[PDB]
């Protein structure tokens, strides 16, 4: 079950993997809107992975263990730059999760996400597979793997005001070694923009 | 004249349910074009049957642990949508905002455990009427399924629609001492150095469920 | 669409009763839906 | 991005005051600064302007030659230096900062100032 | 029926395994433009009150229903018991605008008065939950005035939902929930 | 019998604005002939569109002078219908009785110096999020325009309708501290021989410009 | 884009100058027969009323729109709340004609009373500004007489303007207006 | 204007067997299916001739 | 034309609604407007 993925000039290789989930939709809604008056362009160079870390998965932390990550983050690319550039924004994002013990390690990560993520309620988390997701079994894949458009009450968004997708992990089941796994396992991410598109330049600082 | 007319007693108060519009004050709007957002779901069930949802376990977990004794009785729990089991889920999300039910429930099983640790395992539905069964040599009589871990992590097992009336109540009514529609039961058979490892269990309706006559129970 | 009973048409135009649609240029979840796998993963005996 | 003046208090006709606004938040010489002024009873009305250059000023008329804005862009600050004080000019000061032509948005709390005769 | 769970792909096994038949499904009542059109209770405010569909309790039908979704659109119906004459404003407008007769004004007649009001706002569609505790101020229907408000109710039409959200039931203590269910 | 009807709650109550005519009294009068009368208008937008008006600055005068000094910023203003500047406007005027607006609103510029002096200007626009630039090094960066004087004596500038939703509110709101559809600025480049001289400003309707949502604010 | 200024002929550049694209409007709640027709409220004096569209206020939506054009023209919709019995007489008639109930009278009936009038006045198209502060007598629908008249209400029919006049918003003191708008 | 009407006395008051229909609040419900079932009768006199009784 | 939200006929003859007009023997402004020049007076360049 090998895998590749290529956003720009950057690439990811898997060769345990179930396969991508596409949330919502599998292509963008329409881009050119009333309200840029036609304006907005496309930027094709700020398609392209960004790595980050998450957490560290042990064996002690108990169902409901969840980590959020907000889109878009701090990212000090060319994606950064541009949401200082242009007060207008919109994209979808390939999101792509990797924890890597061996086949002997036991327990289950489930992977999301979760549009307008403000303080989910401990028992709304039993019914967080309604949002786009995978499991991450250590017995099968190493990998999760979502795409999911560009989603809000606005046809283009302000990154700075609002966050419209937030990546969150839970533990659906605790870690086991069984003395042959990995002590522990890492969990990080790799993401990148889709159909990224902007208007109204800033002026400089200058 | 004019056309005479009757004005009817008992007629004309206002319903909140009813079914007809309001006067309309103010005219002549637009609305920013909406068309092809993503996401959209024109129907609760949908996303009911799309998107399974976890159970709730002692402990507060959504899963349950294999273990090693005499007693191969992994979980089980009544069948109906008031379970504490299925509280957490969506499907028992909708549940209580209507009085009736049919069709079939899905639950959804995948083993979390290590690559060298194999198990095999037995669900069962016992139907009302008699006590449901402790082991699974007793179970074995019901309806069941069996299957055990490999290459494929989850196994999805729909729980039949099998009652005398063609409805069922979704709540449970405080004078019924024992469940009407039977319960489900999930057996451990045996495991490969599986102690200590977790399977973790979903539920979500159906290709039949159906669901009726919306109610506001508070809740 | 919704809850509605009468079977003649409403008295008021189509433009006040309601807000009028635009245009651009159950959805997602049932074509979801719809694509369940029914079938058996092994092969069947008996 | 909070202002607070100062430099309130009381005087007598043909007295002097001073007063001192300081601003946080954010780059103070990017700008304009102007002071409004409520009188009691009446409707707060307009007072001065000083540009983040501080090249550029517009005084109201009845305060035009008695008054003179000064900003200091080092200092944070901006100061309105009152002279000829005169019982009308009895008023809660208000310092503003802001962009436009008027420097509008951004209220600090304003200083209580009375001359009296 | 076995198949790999990670996959998250739907899988719906069906009775036919075993040998049984699936049988025909009726889903009328779950529709969301069907089960969301209907009047539910808000309690209202002495003179004025925004149009809100957030102010629904949570856990009645039409609130929670309505909260599961996380991008929502739809017209509105309301029924007001009022003293006076009730004004109401369209969205954004200011609130000094509620004591002009020449906006929208039902002149009170006995018992109540419904009235259906179009979408208003400026969004292409609105939302139960935003990113950002608070809602933003241009989530509303506008607001309405009376002299007093007895009772305020609001009915949606022709919803439309999007983005699913959780949606929980009661927490039992024992094996089941037990309610008291009618009886003869 | 004679024909039922129910008299329904809720309905009939009378609405200042609603859609139905009353019950003619008086009949069978005629006008005077009207017929192509001359300066009509069936629409209050299309006045908006045909007919600039002017602009409100400091000295309460339609017009901003040419200024010496390392000072280049000519006039700066939020981009709002409520804006001071636009107060006077007619397009500003029509504002007050609507909500909501969307589309372009143009900007006419006219040179008045004598025919020995020469300018050269910018008008630039700054979209909201960020301070507006306070020299036209900084604002090159923006959307912009460029023009000088010559023998056309007039430059006209479309400001974009550039927004995250597709309608804006006219009014601004008390708890707004910064506009939120941004600001547009005036630049002097340069001038030759200018010192006092005046550059009048209009504004008007563009093509797209858009209004709805009629309400009575007072005002 | 430039031009010259002096020629008043109208120019509207657009977006797609540096590189926009112009989008589609809808103009409908401006339209002058859609924005004016609805009521507005006019004080009413005790007894006699002459019907007048300047009586309304200034700054009302209906009496500012109706007042930035010189030549209007209209039919009037009147809703009145009143003691006895409301009498209208048309335009040019004597003030004793107010006191026969065979003018069209409308008797009492609760809650309020809502009339269709004609244009009834002589000139081809009436006007808001008249070159001769007063306006002629011959600029009214007629008027009303009842016992008491408690409301008074104002909606033009057909509405039609000519040669438009200014229209002014409120000047700001600050930079900008700043109004609280409504917010849940 | 708008169409107007009488609204006519000694008419519209209750009549417990009157022949008109309720306005139905709450849609949409689908019966469980029970068609021929056993023992129908449609009509009380049919019951009458075909199962006499004892005097 | 204005706002009237009827879908059916108005009970009453068009001849006591509303008065009648007659004839003898948004026109201006819409004309004016529609004649708005959107061009570039100059060669354009890139």
């Amino acid at each position: 079950r090998i895998l590749t993925t290529r956003n720009g000039h950057t690439t990811s290789t898997t060769q345990s993997s179930v396969g991508i989930t596409h949330g919502y939709a599998t292509a963008e809604d329409f881009v050119n809107g009333p309200n840029t008056s036609g304006l907005e362009t496309r930027v094709v160079q700020a398609e392209r992975f960004f790595k980050t870390h998450l957490f560290d998965w042990v064996t002690s932390d108990p169902f409901g263990r969840y980590y959020l990550l907000e889109l878009p983050t701090d990212h000090k690319g060319v994606y950064g730059s541009l949401t200082d550039s242009y007060a207008y924004m919109r994209n979808g994002w390939d999101v792509e999760v990797t924890a890597v013990g061996n086949q002997f390690n036991g327990g289950c990560l489930l992977v999301a996400m979760v549009p307008e993520l403000c303080s989910i309620e401990q028992r709304e988390l039993f019914q967080l597979t309604l949002f786009p997701h995978q499991f991450i079994n250590p017995r099968t894949n190493m990998t999760a793997h979502i795409k999911v458009p560009f989603v809000g009450v606005n046809r283009y968004d302000q990154y700075k005001v609002h966050k419209p997708w937030t990546l969150v992990v839970m533990v659906v089941a605790p870690l086991t070694v069984n003395t042959e796994g990995a002590p522990q396992i890492k969990v990080y991410a790799n993401i990148a923009p889709t159909n990224v598109h902007v208007a109204g330049e800033f002026p400089s600082k200058e | 004249g004019i056309f005479p007319v009757a004005c009817s007693d008992g007629y004309g108060g206002l319903v909140t349910t009813d079914p007809k519009t309001a006067d309309p004050v103010y005219g002549k709007v637009f609305n920013p074009p909406r068309n092809m957002l993503p996401g959209r779901f024109t129907n609760l069930l949908d996303v009911a049957e799309a998107c399974p949802t976890f159970l709730h376990f002692d402990g507060d977990v959504p899963y349950v642990t294999t273990k090693t004794d005499s007693d191969r009785v992994l979980a089980q729990f009544d069948l109906s949508l008031a379970a504490k089991h299925m509280s957490n889920t969506f499907l028992a999300g909708l549940a209580q905002y209507y009085t009736q039910y049919s069709g079939t429930v899905n639950l959804h099983f995948m083993f979390t455990g290590p690559t060298d640790a194999k198990a095999r395992y037995m669900i069962a539905y016992a139907p009302p009427g008699m006590e449901p069964p402790k082991t699974p040599e007793a179970a074995a009589h019901c309806i069941h399924a069996e299957w055990d871990t490999g290459l494929n992590s989850k196994f999805t097992f729909s729980i039949p629609y099998l009652s005398a009336a063609d409805y069922a109540y979704t709540a449970s009514d405080a004078a019924e001492t024992t469940n009407v529609q039977g319960w489900v039961c999930l057996f451990q058979i045996t495991h490969g150095k599986a102690e200590g490892d977790a399977l973790v269990v979903l539920a979500s309706a159906g290709k039949d469920f159906e669901l009726r006559l919306p109610v506001d129970a508070r809740q | 669409s919704g809850n509605t009973g009468s079977i003649i048409n409403n008295y008021y135009m189509q433009q006040y009763q309601n807000s009028m649609d635009t245009q651009l240029g159950n959805d997602w979840f049932s074509k979801l839906a719809s694509s369940a796998f029914s079938g058996l993963f092994g092969a069947l005996l008996a | 991005v909070q202002l607070q003046e100062s430099g309130g208090g009381l005087v007598q006709a043909g007295g002097s005051l001073r007063l001192s606004c300081a601003a946080s938040g954010r780059t103070f010489s990017s700008y304009a600064m102007g002071w409004f002024r409520q009188a009691p009873g009446s409707e707060r009305e307009f007072v001065a302007r000083i540009s983040w250059s501080g090249g550029s000023t517009y005084y109201a008329d009845s305060v035009k030659g008695r008054f003179t804005i000064s900003r200091d862009n080092a200092k944070n600050t901006v100061y309105l230096q009152m002279n000829s004080l005169k019982p009308e000019d009895t008023a809660v000061y208000y310092c503003t900062a802001g962009f436009a032509l008027p420097p509008s948005d951004y209220w600090g709390q304003g200083t209580q100032v009375t001359v009296s005769s | 029926t076995t198949s790999t769970g990670e996959s998250a792909d739907p899988v719906t096994a069906t009775v036919e395994n075993y040998g049984g038949e699936t049988q025909v499904q009726r889903r009328h009542h779950t529709d969301v433009s069907f089960i969301l059109d209907r009047f539910v209770k808000v309690t209202p405010k002495d003179s004025i009150n925004v149009l809100d569909l957030m102010q629904t309790p949570s856990h009645t039908l039409v609130g929670a229903l309505l909260r599961t979704a996380t991008y929502y659109f739809a017209d509105l119906e309301v029924a007001v018991k009022h003293k006076g004459d009730l004004t109401w404003v369209p969205n954004g407008a200011p609130v000094a605008a509620l004591d002009n007769t020449t906006n929208p004004t039902a002149y009170h007649k006995a018992p109540l008065t419904r009235l259906a009001l179009p979408y208003t706002a400026p969004h292409r569609v609105l939302a139960t939950v935003y990113n950002g505790r608070p809602l933003p101020t241009s989530f509303n229907y506008g607001a309405i005035k009376a002299t007093r408000v007895t009772e305020l109710l609001y009915r949606m039409k022709r919803a439309e939902t999007y983005c699913p959200r959780p949606l929980l039931a009661v927490h039992p203590s024992a094996a089941r929930h037990k309610q008291k269910i009618v009886a003869p």
